[PDB]
């Protein structure tokens, strides 16, 4: 029976194509694991709650995808500011007094400034990212900065410590674009939004297709996306299988595998029989773990020396 | 009959036209920049979207007036080889060649092909293919069919190979 | 389609169907047989549904049934009136009969 | 607000998770405790305005009559939430003392975070007691619930020596499951249990298959 | 935000700080010469730019034949001929906006009317 | 009480800075104690909170765009409420919120992914819902011995298939 089934999946790799990786390669790719991905997919629904709320799905995306300072990160000017409390700049005056109402500081101002859209497109406000940059140091860098409602958004910042000043301060601009989280979780990048429909029971006992809302994705993790609110954490769903092994369990994990490569093998030349497909799953992974058939992978098993 | 062949010449001048007037809309400056992908990227899909509508509406027009002795319909419905899409392939138009998806890059500077003008995007520039089999062709359109037919000459020679080691 | 109600009204068969049927016509132990093969078919439907969440109909499965009645039919020639001699406890305890009939595991022990 | 308030919410989800993962492993909880309102667990253990008291809603368990029916052999169990961050080998060793002093044979225990080497290795002391740790984020989502992994069930050592007289099998052959696996943990499981596995097939629904824990 | 030079040795100067008078004084590192500051801007990094589909302009484009003609006028001279070609950028998100060059009146000018 | 006179004085200067002089300084003394009385209602400078709304209510004052918040502050607008407004982006000014509304817009829009629309036609029969709303495609997958594959797939309800 597995040589009838091995046969019979392999007739139809002749038959192939050649975005999202499909074909050739990408079947290769998912029956020769290779901890590598190349499309870290995964699929999100919301929670049933909501079901086409285009500000909560707005909502969720803000929650969920990371972003940095250079994700907002347009105007990163550097100056040299010699009062510490009096600037030189005329447009930044009144701030000083917004937080005018603690000196042995050197008299050079780092000025950062960023783009109103691109800051409230993923719903924060300016006041708590200064926060946020106050808070990671709170001992070296005195932190100002202005109003939500102005009209340029400015952060004022200063090294305090009781020459060398240029590259120290450089480097300390680098690292703060560089480094620091802003909301979301990282390893997930741009989230879109389709309007997909699911065939649903109907309440008089028939079946529709009804609109929902989904979130798909450029980034993996598992570890943390069930845990923000407003998610269905059951229905989730990811092609990068190995994942699935290892937060949910083997059983989901060969369930999981199953499905991808039937979409993969079902994507044109369709069909065979469930049960080929299914054993050959089953055997690649009933070891306790996932096992890519290699020079490598199952052969260094108890297993006959002449196979 | 030659009221269809007109009536198919003028179906693909109207798709035509709403191509320049598309094309006229992105030049001045003013479009949707639909959403997802970008500005070029949403330009191409129109031009792709309605030249494929004129293909099978070209298709349909011609299948609908073939005759019922008409033997190869009589093939074709009878089944065992050609299909709707070989005769309208035939016999109205090819449509545009291409290597994935996108239609003939610009391989010299400024243009696809060094015999037209600098930067153009005009059905005939990036080599939609305009006439059928039958009437002939244009040298361009010979060259770019001789390209489709190349590159799947080539993922053929390789993905058997491909297919062949995973199989075994 | 499936609900029958030997006493009751509305899904009441029609006589015509049964000879046996007229005199039948509020008998308790035959509602009894038809209501409990029938919440027997309503649990199957539950579970159907469970089973699969999207109601697809077509399914790859073992030994055709359609044909093979109509193969039963047009060879021993059916006609359009007469009512059947067949009686519901024949049937209802047939069907139950080729349900266990069916062996695929030859063996004695609980897990078998 | 800020975070606070989903710290909270996600402390009382792993509560729910930890009560069901009890439940399900055959210990007598009501079934409607699972079901306690977030806003009542959060008048219920905090003590002024946003501060759980983790200390204190830690609770004990016994075993159901049908969990004495199949098995002859589960004391009481016992649960914990530290409140400091990493956890101290002092405390954990006053935590694993206070259950050899209770004579309980099952150690259930939740760190904020990470712990240290040094605690962890008078993890597996005391035998035939047995200690366990979760991660409240690993235990705030209960994996059960997620519809792609199917149904679990313990077995009896009878029950799994009449399957190997029956299969013909020897104790090898059969499938394997990880020691380190996320439903092994749910479970509690350990070496040389037989997991029976029901899954929603789609050739005859309902199938039976088999696991032994490695 | 340009890079001067000592008048006296073509050399790259570098912004060192006034120790007590508080003004940035561009001192060269080779020679001894010495130089204050216009602005307090010293660095400037721009991670994002839209710039560079209009330039490359010779005094000549129309002398090659390669370039295409229209009838569209130059808006000063209104002369009907005009030399006509898109962004001189190539970005996976440039436009495709126009630039109009004349003979004429010698002028470049668009076709965006938003 | 330092927050306690700090805000006093604050609330002070931004109400004898106004063009709108304070002849009637008791009753702006009045509208001061009274807004920090209620400030204080959400905090009583126990909480680190305390300084944000302080920091949104004042600097809106000192906006300028606008200045019609000190005449519209003064003349009405009662400081007990516009603790529990929270109205910033609702307030100074209504050009500003326009283009707010727009700016969301914009986002909620591009936000939006790819949409490609899968253009149908009558000529085939679907398998599932057996409908001629077929979703057809057409490219060439298998070596130079045939033409392309006819792929189908209906769009009334999914069914992907294909014809010989
Ligand atoms: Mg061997
Ligand atoms: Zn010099
Ligand atoms: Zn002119
Ligand atoms: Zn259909």
């Amino acid at each position: 029976v597995g040589v009838l089934a091995a046969q019979s999946i392999g007739e139809p790799a002749t038959q192939m194509t050649l975005k999202v990786t499909s074909g050739v390669p990408r079947l290769k790719e998912i029956l020769n694991v290779a901890k590598n991905m190349k499309t870290p997919s995964l699929t999100v629904y919301l929670e049933p709650g909501h079901a086409a709320d285009q500000e909560q799905a707005k909502l969720i995306r803000s929650a969920i995808e990371h972003t940095t300072l250079k994700s907002v990160t347009i105007a990163s000017e550097i100056y040299y500011d010699p009062d510490p409390r009096s600037t030189v700049i005329p447009e930044d005056e009144e701030i000083i007094q917004l937080h005018f109402s603690f000196d042995q500081q050197s008299p050079w101002l780092l000025r950062l400034e960023l783009d109103r859209a691109a800051m409230n497109d993923k719903d924060l406000t300016m006041g708590q990212v200064g926060e946020r940059i106050k808070q990671t140091f709170k001992n070296d860098l005195f932190v100002i900065w202005s109003e939500d409602n102005d009209e340029k958004l400015i952060i004022r910042c200063r090294v305090v410590r009781p020459a060398e000043e240029d590259h120290m301060l450089k480097k300390i601009e680098n690292t703060m674009l560089e480094n620091i989280t802003l909301r979301g979780v990282e390893n997930i990048e741009r989230v879109v939004m389709m309007k997909y429909d699911r065939k649903v029971p109907s309440p008089t006992g028939e079946y529709v297709k009804e609109p929902e809302w989904v979130l798909e994705t450029d980034g993996v993790n598992l570890s943390e996306v069930m845990t923000v609110p407003g998610i269905d954490p059951t229905r989730i769903y990811t092609n990068s299988f190995i994942d699935i092994m290892e937060v949910l369990g083997i059983e989901a994990g060969r369930a999981a595998l199953y499905k991808e490569v039937y979409n993969v093998i079902a994507s044109d030349g369709s069909y065979v029989n469930y049960r080929h497909m299914a054993l050959l799953v089953d055997v690649m992974t009933t070891q306790g773990g996932l096992t890519s058939v290699t020079r490598h992978g199952f052969n260094r098993s108890n297993t006959g020396a002449l196979m | 009959d030659g009221p269809t062949m007109r009536e198919i010449t003028e179906t693909i001048a109207e798709a035509k036209k709403k191509v320049l007037d598309v094309t006229k809309e992105a030049q001045a400056n003013l479009l949707t920049a639909k959403h997802g992908m970008t500005l070029r990227e949403s330009f191409e899909d129109n031009v792709v979207r309605f030249l494929n509508e004129a293909r099978d509406k070209a298709g349909r027009l011609a299948e609908v007036n073939l005759k019922d002795l008409n033997n190869v319909k009589q093939m074709v419905m009878a089944g065992s080889k050609g299909s709707f899409i070989n005769i309208a392939q035939m016999s109205a138009c090819v449509g545009q060649q291409s290597v994935e998806g996108k239609r003939i890059a610009f391989g010299f500077v400024d243009r696809t092909l060094p015999h037209f003008s600098k930067d153009d995007y005009s059905p005939e520039s990036k080599g939609f293919v305009e006439n059928s089999y039958l009437r002939g062709l244009t040298p361009q359109e010979f060259f770019f069919h001789a390209m489709g037919g190349r590159e799947g000459l080539i993922d053929t020679a390789v993905k058997t190979a491909e297919t062949g080691y995973i199989q075994r | 389609r499936y609900r029958v109600d030997l006493l009751n009204t509305d899904h009441t068969l029609d006589p015509s169907l049964l000879e046996s049927g007229s005199e039948i016509l509020g008998d308790l132990k035959l509602q009894v047989l038809l209501d409990e093969e029938y919440k027997q078919l309503v649990k199957d439907r539950k579970f159907l549904r469970e089973v699969f969440v999207d109601g697809e109909a077509n399914w790859p499965l073992p030994v055709n049934i359609r044909r093979i009645i109509q193969n039963a039919q047009q060879t021993f020639h059916i006609d359009h009136t007469k009512p059947s001699d067949l009686t519901i406890k024949d049937i209802v305890l047939g069907v139950k009969d080729l349900q266990e009939n069916l062996l695929v595991l030859r063996g004695k022990n609980e897990i078998i | 607000d800020q975070e606070n308030e989903r710290n909270i919410s996600r402390l009382w989800r792993a509560f729910r998770t930890v009560k069901e993962m009890v439940k399900d492993r055959g210990y007598f909880i009501t079934q409607e405790e699972v079901e306690l309102p977030l806003e009542d667990f959060k008048a219920k253990y905090c003590d002024s305005m946003g501060r759980p008291q983790r200390k204190m809603m830690s609770f004990q368990a016994n075993p159901t009559e049908e969990s004495i029916s199949k098995f002859p052999d589960m004391g009481s169990l016992w649960v914990e939430f530290c409140d400091e961050p990493s956890v101290g080998v002092k405390t954990m060793k006053t935590f694993v003392i206070h259950i050899q002093e209770k004579n309980f044979q099952t150690g259930i225990f939740v760190y904020q975070n990470n712990i240290t080497p040094s605690a962890m290795k008078l993890v597996p002391s005391i035998p035939p007691a047995t200690i366990e740790t979760f991660n409240e984020a690993a235990l705030v989502v209960n994996i059960t619930h997620h519809e792609l992994v199917p149904k679990h069930i313990r077995l009896s050592s009878d029950e799994k020596r009449e399957l190997l007289k029956r299969y013909r099998l020897k104790e090898s052959q059969l499938p394997r499951i990880q020691r380190a696996d996320p439903v092994a943990l749910y479970l509690g499981l350990k070496r040389g249990e037989v997991v029976k596995i029901i899954r929603k097939s789609e050739t005859s629904g309902r199938y039976a298959s088999y696991r032994i824990c490695m | 935000t340009t890079f001067r030079f000592c008048r006296d040795c073509n050399n790259m100067l570098y912004p060192r700080e006034d120790k007590e008078n508080n003004r940035l004084l561009f001192e060269c590192r080779t020679c001894s010469y010495v130089e204050e500051a216009g602005s307090p801007l010293v660095y400037r990094h721009e991670l994002i730019t839209n710039i560079g589909e209009t330039a490359g302009v010779v005094q000549d484009i129309g002398s090659d034949p390669t370039l295409p003609r229209s009838d569209r006028e130059c808006p000063k001279c209104h002369s009907r001929e005009n030399v006509f070609f898109q962004s001189q950028q190539r970005r996976k998100d440039t436009s495709m906006v126009l630039f109009f060059v004349c003979l004429s009146c010698s002028h470049i000018f668009t076709s965006d009317q938003k | 009480h330092k927050l306690r006179d700090q805000v006093l004085k604050a609330l002070y200067d931004v109400l004898a800075k106004e063009s709108e002089h304070p002849p009637q300084s008791i009753l702006h003394t009045a509208k001061a104690i009274e807004s920090e009385m209620n400030k204080v209602n959400n905090c009583d400078t126990n909480e680190a909170a305390y300084k944000a709304r302080y920091r949104i209510i004042y600097s809106n004052v000192i906006s300028k765009n606008n200045p019609d918040l000190k005449h519209k502050i003064a003349n009405g607008d009662i400081t007990p409420e516009f603790l529990a407004t929270c109205d910033a982006k609702d307030l100074a000014p209504a050009p500003l919120k326009q283009k707010i509304e727009e700016i969301a817009k914009q986002n909620l829009y591009n936000a939006q992914g790819a949409t490609i629309e899968r253009s149908v036609t009558d000529r085939f029969t679907c398998g599932k819902c057996k409908e001629k709303k077929v979703s057809y495609y057409q490219l060439q997958t298998r070596s130079a011995d045939e033409p392309l594959t006819t792929f189908c797939t209906c769009e009334a309800c999914g069914n992907r298939w294909k014809f010989s």
